[PDB]
DNA sequence: CAATTATCCTGTCAA
DNA sequence: TTGACAGGATAATTGT
């Protein structure tokens, strides 16, 4: 899994408000990182609470 | 489409006006939603959305 | 207006 | 000390 993250959460600064992205946006993201396109929602869908959650 | 998270409070100014009224039409919309921000379709819906569950 | 198809959000435990 | 699936809740789609 290893630094298929970073790139996730170095561009997060982006849509850190809005974790709404473009279902095929979801492509742009996943393929360059990839692996199946269901497991890639769920990554960041148990982040939301890891932390900003606290932060306030 | 797509979810559209409403969705901080925001809400259950509605879910008495559910128990006040299960009708509006446009007038109301503006202070309704205009000073909430949010948009006419996106809760024309949500009597709609609310007409179950149940609702026998 | 009922029926659909697309969503995340939580809520059940695991190498 | 983080990642998978079923569960139960929900907001859009849409056309007899």
């Amino acid at each position: 899994p290893k630094v298929a993250t970073n790139i996730m959460r170095a561009w997060l600064f982006q849509h850190l408000t809005h974790p709404y992205p473009s279902e095929e946006q979801k492509k742009q993201l996943a393929q360059d990182t990839g692996l199946t396109i269901l497991q890639v929602n769920n990554w960041f869908i148990n982040a939301r609470r890891r932390i900003v959650q606290p932060m306030i | 489409k797509p979810r559209t998270i409403y969705s901080s409070y925001q809400l259950a100014a509605l879910q008495r006006r559910f128990q006040k009224a299960q009708y509006l039409a446009l007038p109301e919309r503006a202070e309704l939603a205009a000073q909430l921000g949010l948009t006419q379709t996106q809760v024309k819906i949500w009597f709609q959305n609310r007409r179950s569950k149940f609702k026998k």
